[PDB]
């Protein structure tokens, strides 16, 4: 997968975006 | 994309313009996939019932941007195309089965903190997250409401993946397993939809399990725009993996 889908400015520098948590929460509800 | 929100800088590093050269006009979106593929939707370059059929001479891309118009001088690359694939049973006359394309570009893109592909789902990713109930995120410069504005910075909204009998039913166009849909539901408190001009864009996943996104669909096709008891369709990248690879490998 090398560095696919692992963006600079969000995962490469341990940053969470906006609204990212809300996909994450909606793998429970 | 109606009832989304204006994206922050860099947060979709892998979103593609698709630019027809003259006359100047934004016709879709696209997604980078390496540094010299791009995928896109099929009907965003051949579609016969409104007389389009683009070659390769008739457009070029562009990576990197963020504003829609603002000219972000060495941040946004343009590209050529070397070549275009669009596949083989892609069905124009029914119901837009198996929209997509494969864009070859003539020189290869340097990535940077706002070009950077995302990845493409295996069978694992496509088994445990294209699920219904779970949200992907859809991206785009398309319309920003149903119509016949635009936006100026590219636009974002979170969707939930609908139960497949739930799609079949919320329309009369044949639905095909090369297709999924996503929308809200009636009165579930939120709304939003990717609308005309958004096609080619990704709908993409991040996995629980590696921090990474997955494009797991295409916007694709609707009827009208974020109506209620109406659902996007987007095509389903997974279950065309196998001539996304074939093109890839043998060009
Ligand atoms: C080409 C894309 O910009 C656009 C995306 C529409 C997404 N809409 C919603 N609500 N998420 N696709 C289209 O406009 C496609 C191309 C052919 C016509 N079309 C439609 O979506 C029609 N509105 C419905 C349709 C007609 C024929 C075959 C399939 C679907
Ligand atoms: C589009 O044009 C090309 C050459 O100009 C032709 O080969 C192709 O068949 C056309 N697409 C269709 C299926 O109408
Ligand atoms: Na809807």
């Amino acid at each position: 997968e090398a560095d696919c889908g692992l963006r600079p400015l969000f995962e490469k520098k341990s940053l969470e975006d906006k609204t990212e948590r809300e996909l994450l929460e909606s793998y429970i509800d | 994309i109606v009832e989304g929100s204006d994206a922050e800088i860099g947060m979709s590093p892998w979103q593609v313009m698709l630019f027809r050269k003259s006359p100047q006009e934004l016709l879709c979106g696209a997604s980078l996939i390496s540094d010299r593929w791009v995928l896109t939707a099929a009907h965003c370059l051949l579609y016969p019932p409104w007389d389009k059929n683009f070659t390769e001479n008739d457009l070029l891309v562009r990576i990197g941007k963020h504003s829609r118009t603002r000219y972000e001088a060495n941040i946004e690359k343009i590209s050529m195309l070397e070549k275009i694939y669009i596949h083989p049973r892609y069905n124009w006359r029914e119901n837009l089965d198996r929209d997509i394309a494969l864009m070859k570009l003539k020189k290869p893109v340097a990535f940077s903190d706002y070009i950077h592909p995302v990845c493409l789902p295996d069978r694992e990713t496509a088994a445990s997250l294209l699920q219904a109930g779970y949200k992907g995120r859809v991206t785009g410069w398309g319309n920003l409401k149903e119509t016949w504005g635009q936006p100026s910075v590219l636009q974002v909204v979170n969707l939930p993946i609908v139960e497949r009998p739930v799609c079949k039913d919320s329309t009369r166009i044949r639905i095909t397993d090369n297709m999924f849909c996503a929308g809200y539901k009636p009165d579930e408190g939120k709304r939003g939809d990717a609308c005309e001009g958004d096609s080619g864009g990704p709908f993409v996943m991040k996995s629980p399990f590696n921090n990474r996104w997955y494009q797991m669909g295409i916007v694709s096709w609707g009827e009208g725009c974020d109506r209620d008891g109406k659902y996007g369709f987007y095509t389903h990248v997974f279950r065309l993996k196998k001539w996304i690879q074939k093109v890839i490998d043998q060009f």
